[PDB]
């Protein structure tokens, strides 16, 4: 059921869930992990014999 | 990092009221009522208990030995 | 080591945040209830077209 | 006769370290250790 006029509070629960699941610096960690996960393997594989 | 000893503006001793304030908040009271239950009339001395952050706990987590 | 103080502080924090959540919810329901009239000078909102 | 006692990093155990010696804890073996407070007349004014 829709949430009329009781929405200031419900608006910040979603924000809290987001900031709990993903940190403030999550982009840095994700980028570095993706690097260490795929980029290195890609670079070492695509290099010619 | 620790509750001050005196109210900066007023000077009334507030250091000896942190444990009491926590107990009063814990049992049932609310802040606005606990504060005047302790006897903090002037709004200058209330900021001591409302705004104060308790970091000494985090500091004690780093036990030197054992 | 944390039986006293270190645990009581956490207990008071959790109960206080729960009390704040319920306080916010009761404030929201009360704000919804008292919908008789809203005539205030210092507030405004855009209305295009 | 002061052998320059040190405090191990994690053991928090005293050690006797002299010059021209490796810096390690008597047990476990770590590479970090701090010094002990002086014995001087540390006097502050509660001002
Ligand atoms: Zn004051
Ligand atoms: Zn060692």
């Amino acid at each position: 059921e829709i949430t009329p006029d009781l929405w200031q509070e419900a608006c910040w629960i979603v924000i809290s869930s987001y900031f709990d699941e993903k940190g403030l610096v999550r982009q840095q960690l994700d980028s570095f992990d993706e690097f260490i996960q795929m980029s290195v393997q890609r670079i070492v594989e695509d290099a010619p014999p | 990092m620790i509750i001050p000893v005196r109210c900066f503006t007023c000077g009334k001793i507030v250091g000896n009221k942190w444990e009491a304030y926590l107990g009063l908040l814990q049992a049932e009271y609310t802040e606005g009522d606990a504060l005047d239950a302790l006897g903090l009339k002037r709004y200058c001395c209330r900021r001591m208990l409302l705004a104060h952050v308790d970091l000494i706990e985090k500091l004690l987590n780093y036990a030197p030995l054992e | 080591q944390r039986t006293k103080n270190i645990s009581a502080i956490s207990y008071i924090n959790q109960r206080n945040r729960e009390w704040n959540i319920v306080e916010s919810e009761k404030a929201l329901v009360a704000e919804s209830h008292n919908m008789k009239n809203q005539q205030m000078d210092p507030f405004t909102r855009r209305q295009c077209k | 006769q002061q052998p320059m006692i040190y405090i191990c990093g994690e053991c928090h155990t005293e050690n006797e370290i002299k010059s021209r010696d490796p810096i390690r804890c008597r047990e476990c073996g770590y590479r970090i250790m701090y010094k002990k407070r002086t014995k001087r007349l540390v006097v502050f004014d509660a001002r």
